[PDB]
C-alpha cells in the first residue's frame, strides 16, 4: 504494498498542484472555486481509501488465518498429488517388466 | 525367485501358498500406501514395495 | 486495531475542516499542502505499523483492490477451498479406514499370518 501506491498518488498530486500553482498569477475566482472542488474531490478519495483500509483491517486477522489455512491446504494437496503420481507410476507406468 | 536375492519361500513351492503370500504382500502394500496418503507422504516405501511386487510378478 | 479508528477520525476532521473553510480564503491556499502532509504522515504511520506487526501482506488483496471488485469473491473462493480440503481429508480418512477393514477381513478369511503382520509389524 500500500505504501507504494500511496507514495505514487502523493507524488502525482504534488506534481499536479505544482503545475497548477505555477500559473497562479492568472487565476480568477472561478479558478479558485475549481481548485477548491478538486481539493474536495481529492479529500473524498482519501476518505474512501481510509474507509477501504479500515474495512480491510477489520478482517485482517481472519485474512491471515485463512491464508495460513490455504498454505497448509496447498501443502497437503501437493503431498497428495505426489503420492498419487507415485502410485500411478508404480501401477501403470512401470508395469512393462 | 530363489536365486539372486533373499529366498523366503521354502522348497515346497506350493501354488496356493505362493498365491496367499502374493495376496498378503499386495494387501500390505495397499495398506501402507493408504496409511501414507492419510497421515503423511513422508513414506517412500510404497514405491519400493510396488517395484518389489513387479519384480516378483516378472 | 487503532489504525482504522485513527484514519476514520482523520477523515472526519478533514471533512469538518473542509465544511468550515468552504468559504472564500483570502490567504494562500495551504489546504492542499496540509492534506498532502497529513496523507504522508498517515502513510508513514501505516508503514511503521505494518513493519512492527510484520503481517503477511498477500497479493490477492492488492489484486482485488486494483481490479475494482469486492472481497466477497475471494471470501467465497476461500470458503470453497476450505470445504474442498475438509471433504478431501474426510474422504482420505474414510478410504484408509475402509482399506484397513478390508485388509483385516481378507486376512482373517484367508491367512492369519497377514493379519498378525498388519496388526503388529505394519
Amino acid at each position: 504494498r500500500l505504501s507504494t501506491l500511496i507514495e505514487f498518488l502523493l507524488h502525482r498530486a504534488y506534481s499536479e498542484l505544482m503545475v497548477l500553482t505555477d500559473l497562479l498569477p492568472r487565476k480568477s475566482d472561478v479558478e479558485r472555486k475549481i481548485e477548491i472542488v478538486q481539493f474536495a474531490s481529492r479529500t473524498r478519495q482519501l476518505f474512501v481509501r481510509l474507509l477501504a483500509l479500515v474495512k480491510w483491517a477489520n478482517n485482517a486477522g481472519k485474512v491471515e488465518k485463512c491464508a495460513m489455512i490455504s498454505s497448509f491446504l496447498d501443502q497437503q494437496a501437493i503431498l497428495f498429488v505426489d503420492t498419487a503420481d507415485r502410485l500411478a507410476s508404480l501401477a501403470r507406468d512401470a508395469l512393462v517388466h | 525367485e530363489s536365486q539372486g536375492i533373499e529366498r523366503l519361500h521354502p522348497m515346497q513351492f506350493d501354488h496356493k501358498k505362493e498365491l496367499r503370500k502374493l495376496n498378503m504382500s499386495i494387501l500390505i502394500n495397499f495398506l501402507d500406501l493408504l496409511d501414507i496418503l492419510i497421515r503423511s507422504p513422508g513414506s517412500i516405501k510404497r514405491e519400493e514395495k510396488l517395484e518389489d511386487l513387479k519384480l516378483l510378478f516378472v | 486495531h487503532l489504525e482504522e479508528h485513527l484514519e476514520k477520525f482523520v477523515e472526519n476532521i478533514r471533512q469538518l475542516g473542509i465544511i468550515v473553510s468552504d468559504f472564500q480564503p483570502s490567504s494562500q491556499a495551504g489546504l492542499n499542502q496540509k492534506l498532502n502532509f497529513i496523507v504522508t504522515g498517515l502513510q508513514d504511520i501505516d508503514k511503521c505499523r505494518q513493519q512492527l506487526h510484520d503481517i503477511t501482506v498477500p497479493l490477492e488483496v492488492f489484486e482485488y483492490i486494483d481490479q475494482g471488485r469486492n472481497p466477497q469473491l475471494y471470501t467465497k473462493e476461500c470458503l470453497e477451498r476450505a470445504l474442498a480440503k475438509n471433504e478431501q481429508v474426510k474422504g482420505k480418512i474414510d478410504t484408509m479406514k475402509k482399506f484397513k477393514s478390508l485388509l483385516i477381513q481378507e486376512l482373517s478369511k484367508v491367512f492369519p499370518e497377514d493379519m498378525a503382520k498388519y496388526r503388529s509389524i505394519r
